[PDB]
RNA sequence: GGCUAAUCCCCCAUGUGGACCCGCCCCUUGGGGUGUGUCCAAAGGGCUUUGCCCGCUUCCGGAUGGGCCCGCGUCCCAUCAGCUAGUUGGUGGGGUAAUGGCCCACCAAGGCGACGACGGGUAGCCGGUCUGAGAGGAUGGCCGGCCACAGGGGCACUGAGACACGGGCCCCACUCCUACGGGAGGCAGCAGUUAGGAAUCUUCCGCAAUGGGCGCAAGCCUGACGGAGCGACGCCGCUUGGAGGAAGAAGCCCUUCGGGGUGUAAACUCCUGAACCCGGGACGAAACCCCCGACGAGGGGACUGACGGUACCGGGGUAAUAGCGCCGGCCAACUCCGUGCCAGCAGCCGCGGUAAUACGGAGGGCGCGAGCGUUACCCGGAUUCACUGGGCGUAAAGGGCGUGUAGGCGGCCUGGGGCGUCCCAUGUGAAAGACCACGGCUCAACCGUGGGGGAGCGUGGGAUACGCUCAGGCUAGACG
């Protein structure tokens, strides 16, 4: 199963600030705010010039840990993106961004991607009516992604979609805070996303 | 004796047959002579039975001999309706 | 004797241009003259002309180069950077219109010999024909 | 044990003894006819030839010879007899042969 | 070669030679210890490597290394061979597998135990 | 289509049969260079109508004998041992490169 | 030894027709027609019984399946170079459904080979599969097609078809029965046992569905099949939680004793709620059959599920498995202690003889995760057998030199052919798999439908620059 384990440490190792949590990774806490250096005993000693490998390695690690997906799945997706027409880099990002868990996270139904995963898993999320509980489900353009009628009363879902009143949403999405509905308009492009990722490096990492 | 019958092509618990013309002696899933239709027993989709009666009418005209089920489907497809 | 006259001519040209000759003779042959016409048209040579030497027919091939350069070795850039025989005796090479290679992404050319006559990969691709892949120039 | 389609072997033996006999008659008479044509004996040779033809066509009636086999027999028989008779310098005295 | 020669004689395909005749192109092979010696390294090394003569089911009597800090192999031990040279001891081309048959797994091993076949310590207890 | 072949009669040493040496060219599957290659067919000659040196056409036929599956269809050009010559010499070299040796 | 039925077998007749000999015609290997001669048919059963069903006979045609023949393709060794006497061809005959030395008698003296005969080794072949940028290399397991086999060897019988896995005969080996005379067996069918091995499952359920054999039908048979069982063996999907939570607990580790790390990690609060309980409960199954109608078309009716009470749906509901490899360079991940060329590590270089990021442990860390790592084998990196794509003065590699056979290669101009080569159209290239799209299972794996491409080969038509070939001419090569 997916990672599990201290998260605001991957942030530290990856250097960049990954938002593997909600509210907190905004508070003046998310370690990168306190000790923005890798975990462990030698976290503070000088860093040696990374090898081309290290570079490509880390970049992938980063992009991947953001969507908290395994290496297996992450890899398969990549190979698919690689096989389709059109710039692999963008395409790959598009597919990762089409995961149900991600879209639920994108619509604000969940505070973090992890939380989004659990929402989907416990059938609190619905896709065009029928409920889906596969965090890996691929949302296509046109799909309406709502909260479970039954679940619409869950304190958490209330609290969340409440804070959503006001907040905007990705130009490839549309949220109806009203009926707790959301709609997948189109595949986000690389320009739409603002990930601290150098997709060129990830593509290269798999070249080797 | 050449026949018009059903060949298993679905998958475990997901049967899908190909209405087919083949010599009676072939395996049921072996080399047939010609496919002339298909059939989804569970109607998982609107189009769960196509038949191409033109061809059926031909094989029948040459001694093809339908299975009792193959015929049921061929019939349903209007293969025998003379009107 | 000359085992392969076409290869011969391509080499005379290759050798002459490496020392920057202006002209250069190659024993006359219709086929040779055919190839040469493409070389000219394609702007690889200034042109050529039938000439007589020792009473025998040759082909003055007027070579051409780029302009003088800077720093050390101000030697001109070549117009004919590369010129190599492909189809050769004891090892012939034929391609179908759909197997005609694209030399240096089109910056270069190839010279087939089809039953529609000697053509460049493009001329050939156009008339939709293949043939003996004579040489590659670029 | 005992697979009752032991009946099959039972039957086979009887069928064998049945064909076995018909084919002997055929051979015998054929020779007989041939031998006579050889002798030059016109009438009798031909006469016998007819029985031969008959038994042959009859063997092909059931599954002891059938079609071609029988056809092959008849041709080779009428073949030899004709030739042997002509060679013997004998005039075909009625019966058989579309002379 | 000229193209004509290539047509007459052609190229010769490279043949691969095994470095582990454990016959049946097998992954492992069992046998019985015959001698359970001690062997000294070569060139620049010094130590008393633990080796063992093994009579294989494959009909081969070969020498195998016994990895680990200590073992329990006697004259008729019986064990599984897995192949793996031992740079320092020419002639030694297979390792004995600890944790299989009469070859006890290393005692006290706490790290790379998958190898050395020592079960996980019951700290979880 | 019953296969039709063209070769040279390199042998009329038999009764109603002639050996026709059919030749064929083609690119080498890997080296590409065109390579010649040949074969001898024993064509049927009922009328002993063909002589050593003829360039005949062979036609695929119903078996005539073991080894005979072609019939001489028609003569293409009479006499020309220049071809037969080759064949025979190639043969002559054989009895040589065995225990001792051949010629030049 | 005796009796007896039939759709069992035989005789006569009828000859639509068909077979054979001979003749003639058209066709062209034995195709089709035609004349005389001869020759050859059949069986009955059921009834809603003067009609309808099931079946029978001869013949032509179709459809399906198949035999045989041919071109091209199909591994290693030339430390295998000569092989052959039914051997090569012929004439007549035998045999077969049929060609054929397939077999036989006579005749001729041929046939094959370095384009590798003969011999040895290895091996079922293919669609495909794995790898690779490709060319290529490796492979033929699941599934589909073909071949071959059924303890080993040989043989035929019966049949439309067999030289017949669960038919027959003989010989051989082994096993079992025997009163010793003589008998009985063959799991390379399903499951299972045992032996060998590093290693490969249930003596399961059902005939409901699909398919098959027999039957007018009802129906019977079906270890084929549809299912279930066992094994992380593979692939796909999923869980071991989610949010908050200290400039930061304890324990453990490091320290320049100031402090640093494990770590928001935990504790802890709130939230959801796999498991598990309760309720409902399936698609797969509509035909055969019956009735109306003509036993047709069509319309109506009835019977039937192993999987399964499973999937799925609804209610309730517990914070609820984590491991394995690695951290000297290649290569992502470093410190303390122990040890002292020891014990050990090791894919390669190499590391260990008192300051070891390389040995063992610990703390920390990197990688992947119900997996992780090892061993084995294939392709890759390897342009390291080089066609794409290599080389040989000194690195491995020019033959000691020549003469010359086969073979490979071939100057300039014209013409014919159009074999190579190029072009167009057409046939073939099954299905599966591969590529794309849409679709079914909550996704995916898996599967349905559709689309696209496809080397090679067959046929028809066309082009002629180059290679070829034939014919003619030339003098620059060559020779005199
Ligand atoms: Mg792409
Ligand atoms: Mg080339
Ligand atoms: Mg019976
Ligand atoms: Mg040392
Ligand atoms: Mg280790
Ligand atoms: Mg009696
Ligand atoms: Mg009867
Ligand atoms: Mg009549
Ligand atoms: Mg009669
Ligand atoms: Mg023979
Ligand atoms: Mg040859
Ligand atoms: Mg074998
Ligand atoms: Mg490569
Ligand atoms: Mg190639
Ligand atoms: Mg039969
Ligand atoms: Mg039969
Ligand atoms: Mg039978
Ligand atoms: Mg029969
Ligand atoms: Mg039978
Ligand atoms: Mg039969
Ligand atoms: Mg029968
Ligand atoms: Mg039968
Ligand atoms: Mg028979
Ligand atoms: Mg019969
Ligand atoms: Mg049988
Ligand atoms: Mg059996
Ligand atoms: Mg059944
Ligand atoms: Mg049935
Ligand atoms: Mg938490
Ligand atoms: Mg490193
Ligand atoms: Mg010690
Ligand atoms: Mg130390
Ligand atoms: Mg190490
Ligand atoms: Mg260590
Ligand atoms: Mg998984
Ligand atoms: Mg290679
Ligand atoms: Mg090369
Ligand atoms: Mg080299
Ligand atoms: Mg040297
Ligand atoms: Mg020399
Ligand atoms: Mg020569
Ligand atoms: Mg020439
Ligand atoms: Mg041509
Ligand atoms: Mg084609
Ligand atoms: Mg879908
Ligand atoms: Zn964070």
């Amino acid at each position: 199963g997916r990672y599990i384990g201290p998260v605001c440490r991957l942030c530290r190792r990856e250097g960049v600030k990954l938002y593997l949590k909600g509210e907190r990774c905004y508070s003046p806490k998310c370690a990168m705010e306190r000790r923005p250096y890798p975990p462990g005993q030698h976290g503070q000693k000088r860093a040696r010039r990374p090898s081309d490998y290290a570079v490509r390695l880390r970049e992938k690690q980063k992009l991947r840990r953001i969507y908290g997906i395994s290496e297996r799945q992450f890899r398969n997706l990549f190979e698919e993106a690689s096989k389709k027409k059109g710039v692999t880099g963008s395409v790959f990002l598009g597919l990762l961004e089409s995961r149900l868990d991600n879209v639920v996270y994108r619509l604000g139904f969940a505070v973090s991607r992890r939380q989004a995963r659990q929402l989907v898993r416990h059938g609190h999320i619905t896709v065009n009516g029928r409920r889906v509980d596969l965090p890996s489900y691929r949302v296509r353009p046109g799909d309406e992604i709502a909260v479970a009628e039954k679940s619409r009363n869950l304190e958490l879902i209330r609290q969340n979609l409440e804070a959503m009143k006001g907040r905007k949403v990705g130009p490839w999405l549309s949220l109806d805070v009203e009926g707790m509905k959301g709609k997948f308009l189109r595949l986000p492009d690389r320009e739409d996303l603002a990930l601290p990722v150098q997709e060129n490096l990830v593509i290269e990492f798999y070249s080797r | 004796m050449v026949k018009i019958r059903l060949a298993r092509f679905g998958s475990k618990h997901n049967p899908h047959y190909r209405i087919v013309v083949t010599d009676a002696r072939r395996k049921r899933d072996g080399k047939y002579i010609e496919k002339i239709g298909y059939y989804d027993p569970r109607k998982t989709t609107p189009d769960w039975l196509k038949v191409d009666v033109e061809r059926a009418r031909y094989w029948l005209s040459v001694g093809a001999q339908p299975t009792d089920t193959a015929r049921r489907l061929l019939r349903q497809a209007g293969v025998f309706r003379q009107e | 004797m000359l085992t392969d006259p076409i290869a011969d001519m391509l080499t005379r040209i290759r050798n002459a241009t490496r020392v920057y000759k202006e002209s250069t003779d190659v024993p006359a042959s219709r086929f040779k003259e055919e190839i040469l016409r493409i070389l000219a048209r394609e702007g690889f040579i200034k042109g050529y002309e039938r000439v007589d030497v020792d009473g025998k027919p040759y082909l003055r091939v007027y070579l051409k180069y780029g302009p003088r350069r800077q720093g050390p070795d101000p030697r001109p850039e070549q117009v004919i950077h590369h010129i190599r025989r492909i189809s050769k005796p004891g090892r012939r090479v034929y391609v179908g219109v759909k197997e005609i290679p694209r030399v240096r992404r089109g910056l270069g050319i190839a010279i087939l010999s089809t039953s529609k006559g000697v053509l460049t990969d493009r001329e050939a691709r156009k008339l939709g024909v293949g043939g003996e892949l004579i040489c590659e120039v670029w | 044990r005992n697979l009752s389609a032991l009946k099959r072997h039972r039957q086979s033996l009887k069928r064998r003894l049945r064909n076995k006999a018909k084919k002997s008659a055929i051979k015998t008479l054929s020779k007989k006819a041939v031998q006579l044509a050889q002798e030059g004996k016109a009438e009798e040779a031909l006469k016998i030839m007819r029985k031969a033809e008959s038994l042959i066509d009859k063997a092909a009636k059931g599954s002891t010879l059938h079609k071609n086999a029988a056809a092959r027999r008849k041709s080779r028989l009428m073949r030899k007899v004709r030739q042997l008779l002509e060679a013997a310098g004998a005039p075909l005295i009625g019966g058989g042969l579309s002379a | 070669p000229t193209i004509n020669q290539l047509v007459r004689k052609g190229r010769e395909k490279v043949r691969k030679k095994s470095k582990v005749p454990a016959l049946k192109g097998a992954p492992f092979r069992r046998g019985v210890c015959t001698v359970v010696r001690t062997v000294t390294p070569k060139k620049p090394n010094s130590a008393l490597r633990k080796v063992a003569k093994v009579r294989l089911t494959s009909g081969y009597e070969v020498t195998a290394y016994i990895p680990g800090e200590g073992h329990n192999l006697q004259e008729h031990s019986v064990v599984l061979i897995r192949g793996g040279r031992v740079k320092d001891l020419p002639g030694v081309r297979y390792h004995i597998v600890r944790g299989v048959y009469d070859a006890a797994g290393v005692k006290d091993r706490k790290k790379s135990r998958s190898k050395y076949g020592t079960k996980k310590p019951k700290e979880a207890a | 289509p019953k296969k039709v072949l063209t070769g040279v009669v390199v042998s009329d040493k038999m009764q109603k049969t002639v050996t026709v040496l059919v030749e064929r060219q083609f690119p080498h599957p890997l080296y590409g260079k065109v390579i010649k290659r040949s074969k001898k067919y024993l064509a049927h000659d009922p009328e002993e109508k063909y002589k050593l040196g003829d360039v005949v056409e062979i036609i695929e036929s119903r078996p005539i004998s073991k080894r005979k599956r072609f019939r001489v269809l028609r003569l293409v050009e009479s006499g020309r041992m220049d071809l037969v010559e080759k064949y025979l010499i190639r043969r002559q070299n054989y009895q040589s490169l065995s225990k001792r040796g051949g010629k030049a």
